[PDB]
């Protein structure tokens, strides 16, 4: 009913073109103080430190999607090619052997440092070092999306919401035979706590387990423009999900409960939770419109 | 003299440690100071009064410990990296459940709007603007721009927060 959040600080003039794969919170400079990290249309890499823009790269490509792993590495994916850079300077430039476009990139935990992981529009998952490509697996279908739950030490799956509008899976390196066909295009795809969210062009949220148990659904009233996972540690401890509408409003539900809502003046083209300077639990969108909104959740805010 | 307990409060990092240095004798003062682990009682020394001073964590781990320290209290100081524009209103949040909560008596707040040095440093008056000091109209409360590193203003601050206690 209300909106949970603190506002914490508006930018409408910043100048920021990007979606949620290119959007990221680091701590590259070591000092606690963690960074935004920005891959725009621009073909530029912006830096923010607090409330301001610390730095701007050049990038030689447009950018699709860029992730950071084990300190850090910044890794731009464009085209075919994967540019690793470290202390801000570019560092390498990895290039997928074609039969090729990358479509989207994520990490998966080593056991309890990561490692990259990449959707290639071929229709093939590659799981690469810690630095060359580790892992070739096919799927059918071009990736539309894709998420990482686990280790790949212990045990882990890795999801897949591909253009034909179904839903794989890929349990420690094997993809199942048990494939979901979903009604519309998917359009986001967020890893919960006992499940995975896929929203769909036809404005509705599923939730699905790895078995393909629909858990629950979420009917909403516009157009999703972007999904992402609220996790709340320590006492609250809660896996929440975030969906933006193209009518400006953005809502938490905790599980298939709607626990917040605020209306953003422009509708979210990103959406990133996590640590952001020196508060945990931090909300940073960037709106079509350019601009650059922060709001923090308070200590005693509950989700029930 | 009269014993008195200060609690001094604030968002990690605004200082809270550095300035509580600034107030022991020259060469007591230590060159670095060490992030607080949990929280620390001190004592000093200032005039007819004796400060019995509270330094307590900022981290978010931490706040839930500063009201274990709101019945005792006389007087609080609270402590706002002025160069940290973003976390002004998890700043003003902390400080509005404080002034909440049962315990914590209408006793005199300073504010130290310290790293009054830093370069986007923010002024006193836009600190007393994020945090709603205008509204506080049961306790006596003053806002005072600070460079712990220095120690400007620290003492102007104690100063008049000593003043109330006498
Ligand atoms: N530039 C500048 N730096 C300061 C100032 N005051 C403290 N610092 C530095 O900023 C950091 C603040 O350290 P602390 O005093 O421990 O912060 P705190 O209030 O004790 O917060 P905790 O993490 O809970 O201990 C350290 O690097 C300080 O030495 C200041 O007035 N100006
Ligand atoms: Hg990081
Ligand atoms: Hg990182
Ligand atoms: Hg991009
Ligand atoms: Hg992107
Ligand atoms: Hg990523
Ligand atoms: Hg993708
Ligand atoms: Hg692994
Ligand atoms: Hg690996
Ligand atoms: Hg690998
Ligand atoms: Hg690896
Ligand atoms: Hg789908
Ligand atoms: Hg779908
Ligand atoms: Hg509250
Ligand atoms: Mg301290």
């Amino acid at each position: 009913v209300r909106s949970v959040w603190l506002d914490a600080f508006n930018d409408p003039v910043a100048g920021i073109s990007a979606y949620t794969p290119c959007v990221h919170t680091c701590n590259l400079f070591g000092d606690g103080e963690n960074r935004l990290v920005i891959a725009d249309e621009d073909r530029k890499l912006k830096i923010w430190k607090g409330t301001q823009k610390a730095s701007e790269h050049p990038l030689l490509d447009t950018p699709v999607a860029i992730c950071s792993y084990i300190l850090p590495a910044l890794a731009v994916a464009a085209g075919s090619h994967i540019y690793i850079y470290r202390n801000l300077r570019p560092y390498y430039k990895f290039v997928l052997p074609p039969e090729t476009v990358i479509t989207c990139m994520d990490v998966v935990k080593q056991a309890i440092v990561s490692c990259l992981v990449v959707g290639t529009e071929s229709g093939r998952i590659l799981i690469l070092n810690p630095a060359a490509i580790v892992k070739n697996i096919w799927v059918g279908i071009t990736p539309a999306m894709i998420a990482v739950q686990g280790e790949l030490d212990v045990g882990y799956r890795i999801t897949v919401a591909g253009r034909d509008g179904k839903l794989y899976h890929i349990r420690n390196g094997e993809l199942s035979q048990t494939i979901i066909q979903l009604e519309a295009q998917p359009v986001g795809l967020v890893r919960l706590a006992k499940h995975v969210a896929v929203g769909c062009m036809n404005d509705v949220v599923h939730a699905y387990t790895p078995t393909g148990h629909k858990s629950w659904s979420l009917y909403l009233p516009c157009h999703i423009l972007a999904m992402q996972r609220m996790e709340v540690t320590g006492q609250r401890n809660t896996k929440a999900l975030i969906v933006a509408l193209s009518n400006g409003e953005v809502r938490v539900y905790n599980e298939k409960l709607l626990v917040s809502v605020h209306v953003s003046p422009n509708p979210v083209t990103a959406l990133w939770f996590g640590r952001y300077g020196r508060e945990d639990n931090t909300l940073l969108a960037i709106t079509k419109s350019g601009a650059l909104d922060i709001k923090m959740l308070p200590r005693t805010a509950n989700l029930e | 003299s009269k014993k008195v307990n200060v609690l001094v409060v604030g968002l990690d990092n605004s200082g809270k440690t550095t300035i509580i240095e600034r107030l022991k004798p020259r060469p007591r003062q230590a060159a670095e100071v060490a992030p607080t682990v949990g929280f620390t009682v001190d004592e000093v020394e200032k005039g007819p009064l004796t400060f019995t001073v509270f330094d307590m964590s900022g981290a978010g781990r931490y706040r839930t410990l500063w009201e274990q320290y709101y019945r005792e209290a006389d007087a609080v100081v609270f402590v706002v990296d002025s160069a940290d524009k973003l976390r002004m209103v998890v700043a003003r949040d902390e400080m509005e459940h404080m002034l909440k909560h049962s315990n914590m008596r209408k006793v005199p707040i300073l504010y130290f709007a310290n790293k009054k040095d830093l370069p986007v440093a923010m002024p006193p008056v836009e600190i007393a603007q994020a945090l709603g000091l205008d509204d506080i109209k049961d306790r006596p409360w003053q806002i005072v721009p600070s460079n712990g590193l220095t120690g400007e203003g620290v003492d102007k601050g104690i100063d008049w927060l000593a003043e109330r206690l006498s």
